[PDB]
């Protein structure tokens, strides 16, 4: 009982539903990353880092790597409330957090008094314990090495923690910085940090963070399969 | 004397609670939850060969219990076609969702794209052609014969018989207990390798107790089905390599054998999907 | 710079009419009840010429 | 200084209103017939989308309606048959808006990328293409409502709606005045006002032919998700995440509803009318809409059979649909 236009408009239809699908597909196996941080810490130097090696609002850059396809999403331009927008990220594949190493005794450029580490750590209390992001495990990029290197061959550590007991070595305080960052987290159970010292080696930041998604492949299959 | 009657209770009882089973699984695959995974319509599919197969468990019952078979040519001809067909859509099913999840944990970047529903479908789909093909010969050369006063239809073959008829036992043996339980094994172990190895299960208590949860269900599942699967498989290549002499003792055994063979199919919707973690998550909905 | 602005503002908002509430709480329960049979969730219609006809 | 004075202006302005209301809305439709226990069933259902849809907008000849997604698709619904009339792909994957024209030329859409697209439907080539990228704002594109085929009205991130000229890309107007983020707003009848919400609590007035804000409305407690004016243009309700909407006046200048139950806790994110305004449909967060008698405040009916969080609601010009989007990707035509 169809007339010309009906069927015109099912078929119309009919090839937006096939269109949709194939695009569904296509977009059902892209990787997506998140980039978060303090708005001097290290997101747009590790997308730079990203762009030069394989080639306002939210910065995008797409990539390749052993045949799967990233995303990037700095939202580093949204100069707005973080609360109203965090909810747009549900699906994301992993969270990319760039934090500053020698950012610990900088002050921050607004009144004065107020420690970038502490802001840094607070930002991550707020993202590690929110509602959205409880299944997304959460890569952390303690970026500045050198500039870690000498504040702590000049300065001590203690400025920021009132609590550094060790030596001013590297190694004792990037991880005492490492697991007072990482312990913050109220539910270490589901949520995996995935922490990674780096300050220009391209190779090892692509392939850290393959794994890191390789990982959390493995769990939502696991998920799928019913075996967890 | 009295073993006829325990024979008939322990098919009883398996038929009855794999019916029970199998029909709870349906109606809460259909209604409470959907089938839009790969692992729903695998667990549908194991349920459907599972109910077809422990269907015609009374019917071989009451063959053995009036000692002939009332029930005309074609019926038997299509319940033994259809054992056959639902005892390999069975080895089948199990077989490629044990090669899912092993393609799932070991093979990620892959199975971001070989792990559809449809391609979960055409697999079903090869899966039941695969064993209407072979399925179809048991079609027509089931045939009921006479014998010493009494009525049975096991199938005859043709006039070189004695290759004929070894050669379809071996195949049979060869394939569904070799491709089976070799794949199954190797793919099992492999995911259990690599899921241990992975940082998500590894340095915490509970990661371990994971992984030996998941470890477990593995060896439980794999158990249930050597354990299933070996005595009735022997016994059938013994009986046709030798003689066994008629004796109460072998047709009791004949028949736990197949007793056991059907209480694999019994146990695949306990043991699949109401183990099945997404399946629990749906129960604790309601 | 922005406290006299709002200041401003707010002075200029502040000096207007205010009809009494009573006026206003009339004049939508008058605009309610007078569009009452043409509103179709609020009194349904016949599937004869609902545009809606389920199948 | 001069904090004092504003302050005591401000108390001025409440004394005002505490004197100019007389009697709350409420008492005087106490003898009113209520609608009732009321039933609505979903005729039709929109399947299609892939994604969370996060806003969508009904069509002035009643039919046809458009929806986005995070998928980065512009779906034009066929209300009628369930149908779907063009599939525009989207620059960028985060939109929380979407607006269509009432003459049906043209449409638009908005999200994080802080601009707002313009795409052609009526081209003649057949299809469907940019037609005017309007960038200028520096924050998300919340709201965005056609005043006509050649402007529109937008509220963003930055704390400040924008008339924009959509032919030459340029704003004529800016609405400053927000001191929080503004996420939707809605247009008189008439075209010359519209009432936009922000995250300080207050919804504002503002005369669209010059620029300037005439009342604020300062009833709520957390922030503004939605907002919808009244059909005679002289009301308008708020929707908001403290599990309460509020019915305001232009003129009397008071609250004059509340919409809120005690046993809900959850926020509200779209609240449209119906012809007659008797029915304030305010999508809920309990993963259903709630009917809402806009005279009594009593729950007249529940819109349930969402999975996921209903994130935007319309009501056709002529009323005979409600069409519910939500996050788990079914819109829901209702009637
Ligand atoms: C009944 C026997 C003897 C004949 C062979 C029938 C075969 C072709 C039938 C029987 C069971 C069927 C499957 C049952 C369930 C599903 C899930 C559905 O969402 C897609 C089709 C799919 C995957 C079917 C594919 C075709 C199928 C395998
Ligand atoms: C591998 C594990 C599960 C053990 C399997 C045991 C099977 C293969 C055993 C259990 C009972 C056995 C039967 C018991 C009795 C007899 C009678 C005897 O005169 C010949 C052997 C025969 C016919 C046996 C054949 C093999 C048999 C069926
Ligand atoms: N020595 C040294 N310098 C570094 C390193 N990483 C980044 N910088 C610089 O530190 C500034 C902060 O601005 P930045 O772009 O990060 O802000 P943002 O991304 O939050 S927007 C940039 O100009 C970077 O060159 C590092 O490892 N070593
Ligand atoms: C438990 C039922 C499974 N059956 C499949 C068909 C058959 C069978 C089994 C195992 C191996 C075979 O070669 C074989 O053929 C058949 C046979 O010769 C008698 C026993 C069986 O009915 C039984 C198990």
């Amino acid at each position: 009982t169809l007339s010309a236009e009906d069927k015109a408009a099912v078929e119309r239809s009919k090839m937006i539903d096939r269109n949709l699908r194939e695009d569904g597909e296509k977009a059902a196996r892209e990787v997506k990353l998140l980039l978060l941080g303090a708005g001097e810490s290290g997101k747009s130097t590790i997308v730079k880092q990203m762009k030069i090696i394989h080639e306002t609002g939210i910065v995008e850059t797409h990539f390749t790597f052993k045949d799967l396809h990233f995303k990037m999403f700095d939202v580093g331009g949204q100069r707005s409330e973080r609360k109203k927008w965090i909810h747009c990220f549900e699906g994301v594949t992993a969270i990319i957090f760039c934090v500053a190493l020698s950012d610990y005794d900088l002050v921050l450029a607004e009144d004065e008094e107020m420690n970038r580490m502490h802001e840094s750590m607070k930002l991550f209390d707020s993202i590690c314990n929110n509602k959205w992001f409880t299944d997304t495990s959460i890569i952390l990029f303690l970026n500045k090495k050198d500039l870690f290197e000498e504040k702590i061959k000049k300065s001590p550590l203690t400025i920021c923690y009132p609590e550094y007991a060790g030596s001013n070595t590297y190694e004792e305080a990037a991880a005492y910085i490492q697991c007072q960052f990482e312990d913050l987290n109220k539910r270490k159970d589901t949520k995996e940090i995935y922490t990674h010292f780096t300050c220009a080696t391209d190779t090892k930041n692509v392939q850290f963070v393959f794994d890191a998604v390789t990982d959390v492949i493995i769990k939502n299959n696991l998920k799928d399969c019913g075996l967890f | 004397m009295i073993t006829a009657i325990t024979i008939m209770a322990l098919y009883s009882i398996v038929c009855v609670v794999g019916l029970f089973g199998n029909f709870l699984v349906m109606y809460v695959i259909v209604r409470y939850t959907k089938m839009k995974t790969a692992t729903n319509i695998y667990i549908f599919n194991l349920a459907l060969a599972d109910a077809l197969a422990t269907s015609t468990l009374p019917f071989q019952s009451v063959n053995y219990l009036m000692g002939t078979w009332p029930f005309g040519t074609i019926l038997c001809k299509i319940v033994i076609s259809i054992d056959y067909y639902n005892m390999f859509t069975s080895i089948f099913t199990l077989c490629t969702m044990s090669v899912d999840r092993y393609i799932a944990v070991c093979h990620p970047v892959k199975a971001l794209d070989f792990r559809t529903p449809r391609n979960a479908k055409i697999i079903n789909v090869c899966n039941w052609i695969l064993s209407s093909a072979i399925g179809l010969p048991v079609m027509f050369m089931a045939t009921t014969k006479y014998r010493q006063g009494s009525i049975d239809c096991t199938l005859t073959f043709s006039h070189p018989t004695w290759y004929w008829e070894n050669l379809l036992k071996i195949c049979v043996f060869i394939f569904a207990f070799i491709m089976p339980v070799l794949i199954i094994t190797v793919c099992y172990g492999l995911m259990i390798l690599r899921l241990k190895s992975v940082r998500m299960l590894s340095g915490s208590k509970e990661k371990d107790r994971n992984l030996r949860r998941i470890t477990r269900m593995v060896l439980v599942v794999v158990a249930v089905f050597i354990v299933c699967w070996t005595p009735i498989h022997i016994y059938v290549i013994i009986k046709a390599l030798v003689t066994i002499p008629e004796t109460t003792f072998q047709t009791v055994s004949w028949h736990f054998c197949i007793a056991l063979g059907y209480t694999n199919s019994c146990l695949n919707p306990v043991l699949y999907a109401f183990l099945d973690e997404n399946f629990k998550r749906c129960f604790r909905e309601f | 710079a922005q406290a006299r602005k709002l200041v401003e503002q707010l002075k200029m908002e502040a000096n207007i009419d205010r009809i009494k509430v009573s006026k206003a709480a009339a004049d939508l329960m008058a605009y309610c009840e007078a569009h009452a049979k043409e509103d179709p969730l609020l009194t349904p219609v016949p599937a004869s010429e609902n545009p809606f006809r389920e199948k | 200084q001069l904090r004092q004075e504003a302050e005591q202006l401000k108390n001025q302005i409440r004394d005002a209103r505490k004197a100019c209301a007389d009697a709350t809305l409420s008492q005087i439709t106490n003898n009113i017939d209520p609608v009732g226990r009321i039933q609505m069933r979903t005729r039709r259902t929109l399947r299609g989308h892939l994604a969370k849809i996060y806003a969508m907008h009904w069509g002035t000849d009643s039919r046809l309606l458009v929806s986005a997604s995070q998928d980065g698709k512009l779906i034009i619904w066929d209300s009628y048959t369930t149908n779907k009339v063009h599939a525009i792909p989207l620059r960028s994957s985060w939109v929380m808006t979407c607006a269509y024209a009432p003459s049906g030329n043209y449409v638009a859409c908005g999200g994080l990328d802080n601009i707002c697209s313009i795409y052609n439907l009526k081209t003649r080539e057949g299809n469907v293409r940019v037609s005017r990228e309007l960038a200028g704002h520096t924050g998300y594109l919340s709201c965005c409502r056609f005043l006509d085929d050649n402007q529109i009205v937008t509220s963003s991130g930055d704390t400040t709606c924008a008339l924009w000229d959509i032919e030459t890309g340029q704003q004529t107007t800016t609405f400053t005045g927000h001191t929080g983020d503004v996420m939707s707003l809605s247009l008189a009848p008439d075209t010359r006002l519209f009432v936009s919400g922000a995250c300080d609590a207050s919804a504002k007035l503002w005369d669209v032919r010059e620029g300037m804000c005439r009342q604020t409305f300062t009833g709520h407690e957390s922030d503004i998700n939605a907002i919808c004016f009244f059909p005679n243009g002289n009301a308008f309700a708020t929707g908001s995440d403290d599990a309460t909407c509020r019915l305001f006046d232009l003129r009397a200048d008071q609250e004059l509803m509340t919409y809120s139950h005690d046993n809900i806790i959850c926020g509200i994110t779209s609240v449209s009318f119906s012809k007659s305004g008797r029915l304030l449909l305010a999508g809920y967060d309990d993963f259903n809409c709630n009917v809402w008698d806009a005279l009594k405040a009593d729950r007249a009916g529940v819109l349930a059979g969402h999975d996921n969080r209903v994130s935007c609601l319309g009501v056709t010009d002529d009323g005979m649909a409600v069409a519910t989007g939500s996050w788990d990707s079914f819109l829901k035509i209702w009637n």
